[PDB]
C-alpha cells in the first residue's frame, strides 16, 4: 500500500517539475499555483509513506522512476536527447545514486 | 495580443484613484503586477508598487488633488507584452 | 554558467533539508526560517536553470550532486560513515556528471 | 526548558505588560501562545499568539481587582511543560 502513495508522490513531482517550465521563473499564474500544490502533495504523500517504508528504499525508487518520468515528459513536450555526449550519463548518475542507496 | 488590456480607472477622488485591467487569459495571468503612478509633468521619480498577479484592481492613494497623473502597469517581465499606461486629472 | 546555478541550487536545497533535520516540527524559528529561505532560492534557482538545462539532464545531476554533497556534509561533521565501500559509487556519480558537464 | 521565567514587567489596573526569557537563538521557538483568564474562571478565558522572537507580551482588556491566571505555552509540548503565573492588577 505505501509503494502505492510513493509512485503518486513521485508523479505528483514529476508534474509539479513539468509544470514550472511553464511558469517562466514563476511569473505565470496558475503554473506556479500547480507546482505548489503538486509539491504539497508530494510531500504529504511522502511523509505517509516514510512511517512504513524504508528510507534508502523510497529514495532509489523516486529517483529512477523519478529520472525517466520527467525525461519522458520533457521529451513529450518540448524534446531533447543527447545534448551532450551521453544519455546514458543519465542513467548512469541513476546507477551511481542506487549504489550508495541500497549498498 | 499581450498582457494587459483595458486600463480604466474604475472610481476616482481628488486624492485616490481605483483603477483595473483585463488580465487577459488563464494561460495569460501572471503571478504579480508591478504598478506605477507619479506625476504626469514628471518634476520627481515614479512610486512604484507590486501586487498578486491573482487581483485584476488595484487602488492608489495620497495623490495631490487637480494634478494630472500618469498610471502605467507593467507585466514580470516583458515578454508578456508592452504595459499599458493612461492619464487622468484628480 | 547553468550548471553554476544548478549546483548552487543543489547546495540551497542540502542546506534546508540538513536545517529541518535540526528543527523540529517547523517550529524553532531560525532553522525553520533557513529551510523556508532555502528551498525558496533552490525553487527559484532552479527554475531559472532549467530554460538553459534540459529538464531530464538537470534532474540527474540534481539528484547526483545532491546526495553526494549529503553523504558529504553527512560523513563531515554531523557524524556517519556508513556503507563505505560506496564511495565508487560517489565517483560514478562524479563521472555521470562530467560526461554531461561542459564536455 | 522553554519559555522561563514569566514575570509582569509593568501592571495597570486593566492591563498587564508581561516578558520572559524567550531562550536563545539556536533555541527560539516559532511562536508563543499566552493564555490569560480569571483565577476562577466566569465561563471563558482569553488567549493570543506572539511570534518566536519577541520575548515581551501585553495584556489589555482586563478588570481591575481581579486576580488572573496567565499561562505561556510553547508551540508543543517537546519544549517543555507551559509556565504559568498569577497577578492581581
Amino acid at each position: 500500500n505505501p509503494y502505492i502513495y510513493l509512485g503518486g508522490a513521485i508523479l505528483a513531482e514529476v508534474i509539479g517539475t513539468t509544470l514550472m517550465k511553464f511558469s517562466n521563473g514563476f511569473t505565470r499564474l496558475i503554473p506556479s499555483m500547480g507546482t505548489i500544490i503538486c509539491y504539497c502533495a508530494s510531500f504529504w504523500l511522502l511523509a505517509q509513506t516514510l512511517a512504513y517504508i524504508p528510507t534508502g528504499i523510497a529514495y532509489a525508487i523516486w529517483s529512477g522512476v523519478g529520472i525517466v518520468l520527467i525525461s519522458l515528459l520533457s521529451w513529450g513536450f518540448f524534446g531533447q536527447r543527447l545534448d551532450l555526449p551521453a544519455i546514458i550519463g543519465m542513467m548512469l548518475i541513476c546507477a551511481g545514486v542506487l549504489i550508495i542507496n541500497l549498498l | 495580443s499581450s498582457v494587459p488590456t483595458k486600463l480604466e480607472v474604475v472610481a476616482a477622488t481628488p486624492t485616490s484613484l481605483l483603477i483595473s485591467w483585463d488580465a487577459g487569459h488563464w494561460w495569460e495571468w501572471v503571478t504579480y503586477y508591478r504598478i506605477t503612478y507619479g506625476e504626469t509633468g514628471g518634476n520627481s521619480p515614479v512610486q512604484e508598487f507590486t501586487v498578486p498577479g491573482y487581483s485584476s484592481t488595484a487602488t492608489i492613494s495620497g495623490l495631490k488633488p487637480g494634478v494630472d497623473y500618469t498610471i502605467t502597469v507593467y507585466a514580470p517581465t516583458s515578454d508578456y507584452g508592452s504595459p499599458i499606461s493612461i492619464n487622468y486629472r484628480t
